[PDB]
């Protein structure tokens, strides 16, 4: 019975198997280097 | 009380034929997708 209300805290989802979490990519580099070396080539 | 143990003990059992499944599924899509990301590195083969 989680009723999650606490005006002083907010509760974590703690049920999340830490040990195979927080290692998505993002990696904007990952074109942009080949979009880059074409410039440098140009 | 016994079977409920026995209830208990085997529907742990068939979880974890479950969990072989999930995860055959979930590592199998992203085996998929990662297999595709090769043309990342085939668009790399472009670098070359």
């Amino acid at each position: 019975k989680i009723l999650p209300l606490s005006k002083t805290s907010y509760n974590q989802f703690t049920n999340y198997n830490v040990f195979n979490v927080a290692h998505q990519e993002t990696e904007a580099e990952a074109k942009l280097e080949e979009s880059k070396h074409k410039i440098r080539q140009m | 009380q016994s079977l409920t143990d026995q209830i208990l003990s085997v529907e742990q059992r068939y979880k974890e034929k479950q969990e072989n499944l999930i995860r055959s599924e979930q590592i199998r899509r992203e085996e998929v997708i990662y297999n595709a990301e090769q043309k990342l590195s085939r668009q790399m083969k472009l670098e070359e």
